[PDB]
RNA sequence: ACUGGAACCGGUACGGACUCAGGGAAUCCGACUGUCUAAUUAAAACAGAGGUGACAGAUGGUCCUUGCGGACGUUGACUGUC
RNA sequence: AGGCUCGGCUGGAGCUUCCGUCAGUGCAGAUCGUAAUGGUAGUAGCAAAUAUUCAAGUUCGAUCCUUGAAGACUGAAGUGGAGAAGGGUUCCACGUGAACAGUAGUUGGAUGUGGGUCAGUCGAUCCUAAGGUACUGGCGAACGCCUUGUAUCAUCGGUGGCGGUCCCCGCUUGUCGAAAGGGAAUAGGGUUAAUAUUCCCUAACUGAGAUGCAAAGAUUGUGUGCACAAGCGCGGUAACGCAUUCGAACUUGGUUAGUCGCUCAAAGACCGAGCUAGAGUUUUCUUCUCUAGUUAAGGAACGGACUCCCUGGAAUUGGUUCAGCCAGAGAUGGGGACGUUGUUUCCGAAAAGCACCGCGUGGUGUCUCGUGCUCUUUGAACGGCCCUUAAAACACCAAGGGAGGCUAUUAAUUUGCACUCAAUCGUACCGAUAUCCGCAUUAGGUCUCCAAGGUGAACAGCCUCUAGUCGAUAGAAUAAUGUAGGUAAGGGAAGUCGGCAAACUAGAUCCGUAACUUCGGGAAAAGGAUUGGCUCCAGUG
RNA sequence: GGAAACUCUGGUGGAAGUCCGUAUCGGUUCUGACGUGCAAAUCGAUCGAUAGACUUGGGUAUAGGGGCGAAAGACUAAUCGA
RNA sequence: UAAAUAUCGACUCGAUUGCGAUAGCGAACAAGUACCGUGAGGGAAAGUUGCAAAGGACUUUGAAGAGAGAGUUCAAGAGAAC
């Protein structure tokens, strides 16, 4: 997930948490480094 | 149980997905006979003998 | 006391899910499936269980490869060739 | 008063689940788990406890400073001073008697 | 399960640098720190193992 | 708002304890456990032994008893010859006068 | 903190509620503690410690297994089973 | 007669005469099969677990949902707070009409739509136990079985040199099996409708790493900056202490092993005395009643029972515990050594939490003491018991050994800091008089942890505080019979198969206690007296 | 106290398949309740035991003419003289 | 060592003096399904509006179910469980 985030959005991650939801879907919480802004990256991606 | 196995969790997830009301637009298909989901399950009445 | 009182102690599963047949008939302590005989190499079937044979026999699943072979047999198992190159 | 609850999923009072009630800065009474305590070693010859050796769990012995596992003496940390004294005396006297017998 | 005490005895391996421990039922009067002599040339003493 | 807790005062208990210390509510009709359950004779004996041995240790340290008299009185105290500190002190004084 | 004692006071009464064996003389059976017919029998039944007897010195005894083999046995008569 | 024809109404697609021939060819029954429906009958019944009431909100609609006030209950071995197995979304929010919630329902564990489970440190993962299962080997007509054992067996891997290899050293063994055994390392505060040792903040720790920086190694003695010599550390009589001044194969060890009893200590809880801050009560009294006055992991410094060392030489024997027990095999005395539990006018850290007063984000305080046959937990040190003696592996550490290694301003080699990373899976909730098993929202069953005040011997019974409940279809009335409680004149087992049932007895202190006896008992034998409140006296440190 | 053997008195100590009794485990009597039940064995009171031959979770072993049995033909998933 | 022979289990076809939804395969249909048992295993019920959804717009009472009008239709007394 770390490498995929870096390669897809050109953003570095400081930590990745993962869980599997009751519907067997893997959900990841990726904390970006303080250099980047999560709101800006989300705006660029589209989900906002 | 809270401390379970991944395979059991997978089976439970599939059962959860299957336990769902039938889409309403299915009744408008040509030749349709299904009026509801006849395989719904209640956690307290019928138990998955896993 | 045999009955209502005794049924309250039933909370340890004798059988679990089998890897080969997916049934909840894998005996944990015996380490064998009471239905398909896993992990024996061979399958568990008995002629006195005619209905069980019917339930678990060929054709009750997908028979994906058998149907594929049947389809390919009709033309002699031809390989390495393509239809005549044509267009619309 | 204030009553506590286990913080792990082990609910049995086993040797691995020994607890101690502690008051936190937030005014709460909580459970703090006690690890197994180390034991002072014994002599190889006798069973008396050795001195100058810091007890610790076997895996935690690796973290101690060098001086806490040894004593500046032959067999230090393996034998008691009296055991070493007896060994030295026996070693000397038995060989002296062997020399006498060889002469004889 | 046994009514007679066992004696743990240590011998020296004759062919390699090692110690070999023997577990035998103790004869009455045997004590820790005692020396047991086993063989054809051992004397008649309590605890010695000798040919009959 | 967080309402105040319901009041549960110990005032009556404190007053009753003051009365008990003065000596009330302790007659025979107020006792439900045996004498040994209310005050173990083992605990009473432990207190007595510690008191007597401390007194003897103090005297020997202050050189008021030599080792021989100290030993004799120590064993007598263990043998239950002195009911209390006053008894022991009186006996010591008498024996020292005789000596 | 507990113990002993004395005056005075009241009232139907003072372990004031609460908690907690009625007692005794005999006969029969089983010594005792214990166990048991889950869902009609908790016993005088079974067990029991104690007693006696039998077999067995291992190339043995008593058992199981279709067979191979295995259990008592990490045992050896103060042992093992019956 | 079996049956048939026609009329009328319903219905919407097939039916039929006669001749042969064929048959799964005719029902009132079979405690017949199957489907449906009656009288019973608006009947039996919806009665265990103390209990609800007033005002208001919402709603078409309220005994039952929500708010407030009151009254009660569980009563810390709970109707409280969390877990293991099991369930599997029942968790949370917003809608809800029908069905279900044996009355109702605006409510719901129901129904519709969405949301929710975040870990290097908690577990699994890792080790092995009882035991399972393979190999070969034997057997077996065969699927396959039997043994887990010298039966079988040519089962390898370790240091060093060389750079695959040679020397030497030993001798062989699989693999599963525990979210209660063993085990690397995390704590506090805050945050969400629902996650929290996981997220945020702050502060730590463990393991695997190469690289970099700093300091060591890198001196001493003698003679006169130079010369010669000197290895791998020093102190203490000792128990041992201090620095980091190397070291392999191999060998031998350490790493609390039961249960019960008594003493002691620490922490938490509880209980007092004040001092603040806020509440409550004041016809009258009370310096009054209640609440808050907290300090994590990790560090530094101290402390530590037992045991050990030195001196010395003990009978007129001493020391000593509640109980033991210890001493010419070295006591007492005197002086020292060690160390787990733990403590702090110390860091963490008051910038937190808590209590209170303000404003539209501020301020103030968070302090001094005591006490104990008190409980829980931890620890120390001993005693009793056994024809009962209370795991194994992994891993780490230590010692003996001295193969080897670097060569006094070099080097080997440790030390400390600085950097990188720590995968995978579980994580919501219930855990039971409604989330489990019992056909169910069933008076049943189902493994554990925490545990306040009073009375009292007490985790007894009874009352109360924190927390939680008022959920058991409701109303009126109180006939007979009933179920469950409470009494009864005089008699006192006359009742009955039978004293069945009920009644009687009981706590504690003092006194007294028979036959018989296996001498231990019988025994609480039997049987008497006392018991409250208040004011004092005496004893026990 | 005694010539001795030894005896007596007061403490300490805390043994026992000891006793009363709570949690807990059982299930005696009422031949109580209920008996188309809360319940295909439950409910109330009264009772047996309560530091051991104790009570229990999980993991394991024993499988049908077999197992297991402190022995009732008991138990072996509401099924047991197969 | 081919042929003549066996056999519809598999794949592909043609028929019938057979049954016509309690019949015929257990299953004409989301049938080896729902559901039950720890397990081996057991195992259903369930066909039909109309030619065509044209599946009842709109008004009206009611919170709503629903009703009264109306409309579609050969016909709705064929109105969805038809």
């Amino acid at each position: 997930i770390k490498r995929a985030v870096h390669a897809l959005y050109n953003v570095k991650a400081v930590k990745v948490n993962t869980l599997i939801t009751p519907l067997q879907q893997k959900k990841a919480y990726v904390r970006l480094a303080s250099d980047y802004d999560a709101l800006d990256v989300a705006n660029k991606i589209g989900f906002i | 149980s809270a401390l379970k196995k991944s395979f059991i969790k997978r089976k439970l997830a599939k059962k959860q997905k299957q336990n769902r009301p039938m889409p309403q637009w299915v009744r408008m298909k040509t030749g349709n006979t299904m009026k509801y989901n006849a395989k719904r399950r209640h956690w307290r009445r019928t138990k998955l003998k896993l | 006391t045999k009955g209502t009182q005794a049924f309250g102690k039933k909370h340890v599963k004798s059988h679990t899910l089998c890897k080969r047949c997916g049934k909840s008939s894998f005996h944990i302590q015996k380490k064998r499936c009471a239905s398909c005989g896993y992990p024996d190499a061979k399958k568990r079937t008995y002629n006195w269980g005619a209905k069980s044979i019917r339930r678990r026999t060929t054709g009750t699943g997908r028979t994906r490869h058998l149907r594929d072979v049947n389809a390919r047999f009709r033309n002699g198992f031809r390989e390495g060739t393509t239809p005549k190159p044509r267009a619309q | 008063s204030l009553r506590v609850t286990y913080r792990r999923r082990l609910s049995y009072n086993t040797t691995s689940n020994k607890k101690r009630l502690v008051k936190t800065p937030g005014g709460r009474l909580v459970v703090q788990y006690i690890k197994k305590r180390g034991q002072i070693p014994k002599c190889r010859d006798t069973g008396v406890k050795l001195h100058g050796i810091t007890p610790a769990r076997p895996i935690a012995l690796r973290l101690l400073k060098r001086n806490e596992r040894t004593v500046t003496r032959a067999y230090g940390g393996c034998l008691s001073p009296n055991a070493v004294k007896e060994r030295i005396t026996r070693a000397f006297l038995v060989e002296e008697q062997k020399i006498v017998n060889k002469v004889i | 399960g046994r009514g007679a005490p066992l004696a743990i005895i240590a011998f020296r391996d004759p062919y390699k640098y090692k110690t070999v421990k023997t577990t035998v039922v103790a004869a009455e009067g045997m004590h820790t720190g005692q020396f047991i002599h086993c063989g054809a040339k051992a004397q008649i003493q309590i605890g010695n193992i000798v040919p009959v | 708002i967080r309402k105040p807790v319901t009041v549960h005062s110990r005032f009556r208990a404190r007053e009753y304890e003051e009365a008990r210390r003065k000596g009330r509510h302790t007659g025979y009709g107020k006792r439900r456990g045996t004498a040994n359950a209310r005050m173990p004779e083992k605990t009473l004996w432990i207190r007595r032994m510690r008191v007597l041995r401390n007194l003897l240790r103090r005297y020997r340290d202050a050189k008021k008893l030599d080792k021989h008299l100290y030993h004799e009185l120590y064993l007598r105290a263990k043998g239950n010859n002195f009911k209390n500190k006053k008894n022991l002190i009186e006996y010591i004084f008498k024996k020292k006068t005789e000596n």
